[PDB]
């Protein structure tokens, strides 16, 4: 799971 | 980014980069590599072993694409983490790659041959369980680290026993990725659907978006109940899986319980589902010391957890404060004791318990 | 992720496996 989007 | 590729000596081929050091200010310095060999490999990026010409140590190269899509403080955080049970960060050059005119961050760490996923592994298809000596050592130092980056502020937010590197020989645990990792700010958001399956807090999986750093201690608690089970204690494909398998052990949280993890759930009707007591859980012949611990970590509401540096005052690594303790291959066991002002700023007193008599001599 | 939805499959999750 990725982190926080831009 | 320039990047001098030559031959030496050998005819074996050397890389050089100029590569700015992990810490202190921004001094960066020729870097020469060679023997590269890509040692991992996946969707973030690649990774490769090299040998350092110089000292001839052997070190990581984390190549990962600079993603704008998502954020990511890898770089950051690590530069600022010093500590025996998190892997070092020795260098950092920016290069290209397979991209077209793409920049790709390339971090240059530590060396560390195994992982605690694959002496694990190792156990589980010998169908023998890993020694309780290790089980304490590894979950000991781990606990040490998440001490240590708590004590920033920061929360590594994919504790798994795929990040926590071993080196077999030395018995020495290394915290590593913290491509997941995020300073928590108290009344700033962070993003529900982070770390990795199996590994999930509750209140994760519950969609909160104002958790903190206990998310590590539960993560850690999975890892302490695999290693003592011989395989993950709470898998499943989706969050309604893994919380199922949860729930089949805690039983139904209560009102409070799911208060404390998201108020958004408090007013829905779940069957109530008996906790199946730990001692079931784990084999007849698990040391009761190390059932507490898992009782204390493994808990619903995040602020019942233990914290890390609690974690290891706790009975279960009272053997580990033994003057006459030794690794089953006839070594020493690492550097365990000797705390900073900084990893025992959360609580002082713990010093006390944390370092024994004969370690302050 | 509505709260009505997932929690709506949990229910019927801890039914199937309810004694
Ligand atoms: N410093 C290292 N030395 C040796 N192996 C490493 C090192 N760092 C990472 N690895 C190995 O490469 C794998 C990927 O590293 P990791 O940082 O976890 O990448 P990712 O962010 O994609 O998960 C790890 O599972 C680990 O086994
Ligand atoms: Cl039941
Ligand atoms: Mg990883
Ligand atoms: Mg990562």
């Amino acid at each position: 799971p990725p982190p926080t989007p831009r | 980014g320039s990047m001098k590729v030559s031959r030496d000596k050998d005819g074996s081929k050397v890389t050089t980069v100029v590569a700015t050091p992990g810490q202190g200010p921004d001094r960066p310095q020729e870097v020469s590599y060679t023997d590269t060999k890509v040692i991992g490999n996946g969707s973030f990026g690649v990774v490769y072993q090299a040998k350092l010409c110089d000292s001839g140590e052997l070190v990581a190269i984390k190549k990962v694409l600079q993603d704008k899509r998502f954020k990511n403080r890898e770089l950051q955080i690590m530069r600022k983490l010093d500590h025996c049970n998190i892997v070092r960060l020795r260098y950092f050059f920016y290069s290209s790659g397979e991209k077209k005119d793409e920049v790709y961050l390339n971090l240059v760490l530590d060396y560390v041959p195994e992982t605690v996923y694959r002496v694990a592994r190792h156990y589980s298809r010998a169908k023998q369980t890993l020694p309780v000596i290790y089980v304490k050592l590894y979950m000991y130092q781990l606990f040490r680290s998440l001490a240590y980056i708590h004590s920033f502020g920061i929360c590594h937010r994919d504790i798994k026993p795929q990040n926590l590197l071993l080196d077999p020989d030395t018995a020495v645990l290394k915290l590593c990725d913290f491509g997941s990792a995020k300073q928590l700010v108290r009344g700033e958001p962070n993003v529900s659907y982070i770390c990795s399956r199996y590994y999930r807090a509750p209140e994760l999986i519950f969609g909160a978006t104002d958790y903190t750093s206990s998310i590590d201690v539960w993560s850690a608690g999975c890892v302490l109940a695999e290693l003592l089970l011989g395989q993950p204690i709470f898998p499943g494909d989706s969050g309604v899986d893994q919380l199922v398998e949860i729930i089949k052990v805690l039983g139904t949280p209560t009102r409070e319980q799911i208060r404390e993890m998201n108020p958004n759930y408090t007013e829905f009707k779940f069957p109530q589902i008996k906790a199946h007591p730990w001692t079931k859980v784990f084999r007849p012949r698990t040391p009761p010391e190390a059932i507490a611990l898992c009782s204390r970590l493994l808990e619903y509401t995040p602020t019942a957890r233990l914290t890390p540096l609690e974690a290891c005052a706790h009975s279960f690594f009272d053997e580990l404060r033994d003057p006459n303790v030794k690794l089953p291959n006839g070594r020493d066991t690492p550097a365990l004791f000797n705390f900073t002002t900084q990893e025992l700023s959360s609580n002082p007193p713990l010093a006390t318990i944390l370092i024994p008599p004969h370690a302050r001599h | 992720v509505e709260p009505q939805k997932f929690a709506e499959e949990l229910i019927h999750r801890l039914e199937a496996v309810q004694r």
